[PDB]
C-alpha cells in the first residue's frame, strides 16, 4: 500500500572530526513511534506589519531520534563527532544531510539519544512524479 | 587519473550521450532527400538531433520537421519517422526547392502516394501521427488507416493524425471531410513560416504536453503556444473574425498571431469532427482531449478486466464454496462499479447516475434460449469526459459614483 | 581485462601518477581460481573468496 | 426469501507491500453467527452546541471476522499486508473495499481472527430499485 | 445544510521566489480535525486606561494545517516560495489569501505541515444575505 | 484600461479545470468551481481600489 | 480427522541469563479450554485520517497459559529465565519462538501460569500446502 | 538474553574534601524505573547561521537516582564530598567517573536522592565489538 506514513531505512555516518576516520554508514533503528522531524527552508521569515517580512538567513534543521549502535561510542551521539545521516520514508521520499553537527545534546540513558543535527541544506528527493 | 585506474569506475565522457528515456510515441512522415543514408519507406527510431541530418539529408522538409519537434520538447517521448523517396524574409525566423512536388509552392508537381501503412507499420499502435505533406490523396490515406485502426473487428491501435490546410477560405473551406482520426490546421494563404514546420510543431507539442495527461486541452497563451516557431510582426490578420468564425464552426484549427518575431498562438484544440453517423453535431468527438479519454479508458478498462481471465466464474449456480479462488457477476460488477468511482477526476465527470450508467449481464441472459456461451460476458458503460474552463462573458457596467 | 577474466587476482599501484616516493600496493578482484563446473562454465557458485568462508 | 439478513460470499486478495505478490481472491467461512460491520460516510461528525456539528475527516472502517485459511500466513490476517475485501449479502447488497489495511491487530488463536479494516471508501452496490 | 463547520476545499498555489515559476492551485486535505483559525482585522489593539485603546499596524494572518503534497517539495511549505491559500468553508465561506509569506516555520515530519501564513489582507465571501 | 486588465487577471482559468454545481474538489487536481472564482476576483477586484475603481 | 481445532503438543525451554543453563525442552499442558493465542506481524498499523496508516515498530507477542511443571521453579515462569516457547497445532500448524522475555506476570496460584512472552518474530510452520 | 534495558551494578565511593577520609566503594540500587542518564561530549555546540557551529567547552555530565545507604551521611549525597561513581549496564556498558562534584543539590525526603554529578570527562568500556 502507498498509503503509509514511517520511515525505511536510517543511515548514520559519523566522521571525528580529531582523527578524520569515518565510521558507516551503520544502520539505525527507532525508539518509537516519533518520526525524524526536518526543516528544510534555509531562510527564516520575520512577521512585520502589513503584510512586510523580513527574511534572513538560518540553517536547516533535523531532529532525529534512533537507538545507538553498541559498537559506537555514545560521544559520537552528541556532539563529538561530524554526522552524515540519510533518512528513507516508506512513500519513497529520502532526507539526506551531509557535514552535521549536533548543537544541544540532551543526556541520554544509553540505548534511545534524540539528535538536533543542523546543516546547511537538506536534500529532498520526491518519488518519480514533481511539480 | 588513479581513481579511474581501477575497473570500479568507467567514466565515458561524451557530449552527445542519449539518456534513458521510452516517453510517448510520435510517428512523423515526411519527404527525404538523396543525401540521407536510410532505407526509404521503413519506420525507425530517432536518438538525437545531431544525427537527422546525416540519415534523412540536408534541407529534407523531414529533416526540418525533425527539428521542430526536438526543439519543443526536451524531454518525454520518442519520436519515429518514415523516410520517403521523391516522386521519380525567407523560410522561418532561424533561416528551386530540394524535394519536387506541391511541397515547394509555400516558398514566401506529382506527389508520391505511398498507401502502404498496412505493411510498413503492421502493428505498431503510434500515438500522433505526424504528415509533412498538403496532398489531398495523400492524407485521405493517413485518414483511412487510423479510422481502420479502430475497428470492432481486431484489436485497435488508437491514435491521431496531424495535417495543415493551407490556402484561402474557399480552399481549406473544401477539404473538409467529418473524419474525427484528423485535426486539420488551416493556414492562411500568406502564412509566413512553412507550413511543415508548424505543422510538426503542432503535432509534437500537442503529443507530448497531452499523452501523458491525456485530457489537457492544447488552448490558450500556456497550453497552445508554439515557442519554437517564430515569425515577423504584421498588422495584417491572417482571417477575418466572420472567417475564423467560419472555420472555428467547421472543425478546423485556427491559429492565431501573439502579437520582432512572434511565436504563433492557437484558439480551439478541436478535431475534424462536426456529424455523427448519418447526421447531427455530436459533440462528444469535437474536442481532441475528448479521443485521448476515449483511448485512454479504454485501454485501463482493458487491463484492469484483465485479471478475471481463467478465474472460475459462478453463474447461477450458488455461493462460492469456501477455499475457492472463483467469483459470480454481481462481485465482478460491484468491483467494476468500485473501479469506475476510483478513476473520477482523472478520466470521468462524478456521473449522472451510476446504477443505470454501468450494467454487467452474462452472456446466457442477453441471448436466446440455447444460443448463450457460458463464460463470456457483456459489459455496457457511459462515461462522461471532465468539464473544462471555456468562455468567460463579461458585462461590463460603468457607474458614477 | 584478460586476467580478470580467467580467475586471476590483480594488483595495481595505489597512485600511479608519475615519479616521486613509494607507493603501497593495491589489489582487485578478491576471487579464487575457479572457472568452471563439473562439466559446464558458468559456476560462479565459488567464484569469489567471500563464498568460500561463508559455505565455510 | 428477501428477509434474510447473513452474508453469502466473503472474498479476500492479499497484496505484499514489498514483493507486490497477489493472492487471493479466497472464498472466506465465518466462525460464528456475528456478522460483519460497516462505515460508509467517509466524514465523522461530532455534536457542538445548539444544533451545530464539526464535520471532519475520517476513514471508512469495516470489522470483518472470518475463519483463517491454512494456506495463507497468519501475518496476513494481522497488517502485515494488503487486503481487498467484498462481502455480499443475502439481500444482494454488494460491499466493496480496496487497498484497505488492518490497523489495529489482536491476538488470535490461530483459526478465527478479526480485522478492523481501514479504507478510503467503500462502495455498495444496492439491489436492483434504489432512491 | 447551512449547519456544518468544517473545509470542504483548500487550494494553495506556490509561486517560486526566484524563478517565478507559479504551481497550483492544488487542492489538499486536513491531517486531524482542527480547522484553519483566521485573524481578517489588521490592527491589532491594547488595553489602556479608562476604556481608551492603543490601534497599532498588525497583519491579516491564517493558521492553516494540511497534508503536505508528495509532488510539491517540502521546502515549498516552509517559507522558500509564496502561498495564495484560498479555503472554502460548507456554510459556503470562503477566504481568499494572496501574496502570503509562511513566517515561523515550525518542524514538520515530512506529511503534515502547519502553516502560519501571514499576508496583507484576507478576502470574505459571505454566503448570501448580508448585513 | 480596467477592461485590459481584467482580460488580463481572467486567462488563469482558460483551460482550468471547472467543477460547476455537481459537487466540489478531490485532492490534488487542479480544478476549481465558480465560489472560489468568484471569490478571487472579487479579491482582484478590492485590490485594484484607488488605481482604478472608487472605494464601492 | 482434518477439521479439529486445539494443541497436541507444548515446548517450552527455560535458559537462565545468569548462570547461562539451559533447562528443556519440557511437554507442557493446557490447564483450561483457552488456546494459546498469537500475533505474528511485527509492525504495528494506526489509524490515520482518510485512509492512511502510520507504520511503527512492534514486537510479535504471544500468550501461553499452561500448567507449570513441577520440577521446573515457578520464577522461570513469571520473567526470571529466557523461554524458547514451540507450539503445535491439531492441523498441523507450528509456531516457533526463540529467545522470548515474559513481560507483564500475573500472581499465580502455583498450578496454572498465564505467559505473556515478547519476541523479535514468531516463524509459522504452514502445514503443506501454502499461498 | 542480550536485549535488556536496565542498570546492573552501581558503585559510589565518598572522599571527605576536609578530612581527607575515603569511603567505599559501595553498592546502591535504584530507587524507580528511570535509569542513570549520561552525556559524555565535553564539548558543547551552539547553532549559528548557515550551517556553522561555535564549539566552546563545557562539561561531562551525569543524572543518577539512588537510594541512599544508611551507612553513610545525607550530607555526602548533597555536595559535601567527592564522588567517585560507576554503572554498569545489563548489555555490558560500563561508564567510569571520578573526582566527581554534585552540582545542584536537592530536598531529598531521607531515602532516595537524585544527583547531578559534573566530573571532566566520562570513560566508555564499550562492550566487545566496537567501530
Amino acid at each position: 500500500c502507498n498509503k503509509q506514513n514511517g520511515v525505511k531505512n536510517i543511515l548514520i555516518t559519523f566522521t571525528d572530526c580529531d582523527t578524520q576516520e569515518v565510521i558507516g554508514p551503520i544502520s539505525h533503528e527507532q525508539p518509537d513511534d516519533t518520526l525524524p522531524t526536518y526543516k528544510n527552508c534555509a531562510w527564516t521569515n520575520t512577521a512585520l506589519t502589513n503584510g512586510y517580512v523580513q527574511r534572513s538567513a538560518s540553517n536547516a534543521t533535523m531532529t532525529l531520534p534512533v537507538v545507538r549502535d553498541l559498537r559506537v561510542p555514545l560521544a559520537f551521539y552528541q556532539g563529538c563527532a561530524q554526522v552524515d545521516v540519510q533518512v528513507e520514508k516508506f512513500d519513497g521520499t529520502v532526507m539526506t544531510l551531509t557535514e552535521g553537527a549536533v548543537v544541544e545534546p540532551e543526556e541520554s540513558d544509553g540505548r534511545s539519544v534524540t539528535m538536533n543535527i543542523v546543516a546547511s541544506e537538506i536534500d529532498e528527493l520526491l518519488p518519480p512524479g514533481s511539480l | 587519473q588513479d581513481a579511474l585506474s581501477d575497473g570500479f569506475v568507467r567514466l565515458c565522457i561524451d557530449p552527445s550521450l542519449n539518456f534513458f528515456g521510452e516517453g510517448c510515441k510520435i510517428l512523423v512522415e515526411g519527404q527525404m532527400t538523396d543525401d540521407g543514408s536510410a532505407t526509404p519507406d521503413a519506420v525507425t527510431c530517432v536518438t538525437s538531433e545531431l544525427d537527422i541530418i546525416e540519415r534523412f539529408g540536408q534541407g529534407s522538409v523531414l529533416t526540418e520537421s525533425l527539428r521542430k519537434v526536438f526543439c519543443t520538447c526536451k524531454s518525454g517521448v520518442s519520436v519515429y519517422a518514415l523516410p520517403r523517396e521523391d516522386a521519380a524574409y525567407m523560410g522561418e525566423a532561424e533561416y528551386t526547392a530540394r524535394n519536387a512536388g506541391t511541397i515547394g509552392n509555400h516558398l514566401s508537381s506529382v506527389n508520391p502516394t505511398p498507401n502502404d501503412y498496412a505493411t510498413v507499420v503492421n502493428e505498431c499502435c503510434f500515438a500522433v501521427y505526424v504528415l509533412s505533406s498538403d496532398d489531398t490523396d495523400w492524407q485521405e490515406n493517413l485518414r483511412d488507416w487510423i479510422r481502420s485502426a479502430w475497428d470492432c473487428s481486431k484489436p485497435q491501435c488508437f491514435g491521431h493524425g496531424y495535417v495543415f490546410n493551407k490556402g484561402t477560405l474557399g480552399q481549406v473551406l473544401a477539404d473538409g471531410d467529418n473524419s474525427a482520426e484528423l485535426s486539420r490546421l488551416a493556414l492562411p494563404t500568406t502564412y509566413p513560416v512553412l507550413p511543415y514546420l508548424t505543422n510538426a510543431a503542432y503535432g509534437a507539442l500537442s503529443a507530448c504536453s497531452t499523452c501523458n495527461n491525456p485530457e489537457l486541452n492544447i488552448q490558450g497563451q500556456t497550453f497552445g503556444l508554439l515557442s519554437c516557431i517564430n515569425m515577423p510582426e504584421s498588422c495584417t490578420p491572417g482571417w477575418t473574425f466572420g472567417e475564423v468564425t467560419q472555420l472555428q464552426a467547421n472543425g478546423f484549427v485556427v491559429s492565431g498571431p501573439s502579437t520582432n518575431y512572434t511565436s504563433p498562438y492557437i484558439y480551439n484544440d478541436v478535431t475534424n469532427y462536426l456529424r455523427d453517423e448519418k447526421n447531427r453535431p455530436n459533440a462528444t468527438f469535437r474536442d481532441a482531449s475528448s479521443r485521448r479519454l476515449a483511448a485512454a479508458t479504454g485501454v485501463a478498462l482493458a487491463e484492469f478486466l484483465q485479471q478475471f481471465n481463467g478465474l472460475a466464474v459462478f453463474t447461477k449456480n450458488t455461493n462460492i464454496r469456501t477455499g475457492i479462488i472463483g467469483t459470480n457477476p454481481r462481485l465482478m460488477l460491484g468491483k467494476i462499479r468500485k473501479w469506475a468511482q476510483d478513476n473520477v477526476g482523472t478520466l470521468f465527470s462524478e456521473f449522472d447516475n451510476i446504477n443505470e450508467d454501468i450494467q454487467l449481464l452474462t452472456d446466457f441472459e442477453v441471448q436466446p434460449k440455447c444460443v448463450g456461451q457460458p463464460g463470456i460476458f457483456h459489459l455496457n458503460m457511459r462515461y462522461r469526459p471532465p468539464v473544462r474552463g471555456a468562455r468567460i462573458n463579461v458585462n461590463m457596467a460603468p457607474a458614477l459614483f | 581485462t584478460q586476467l580478470q577474466a580467467n580467475g586471476f587476482v590483480v594488483s595495481g599501484p595505489s597512485t600511479t601518477s608519475g615519479q616521486g616516493n613509494y607507493t603501497s600496493p593495491y589489489i582487485y578482484n578478491d576471487v579464487t581460481n575457479y572457472l568452471r563446473d563439473e562439466k559446464n562454465r558458468p559456476n560462479a557458485t565459488f567464484r569469489d573468496a567471500s563464498s568460500r568462508r561463508l559455505a565455510a
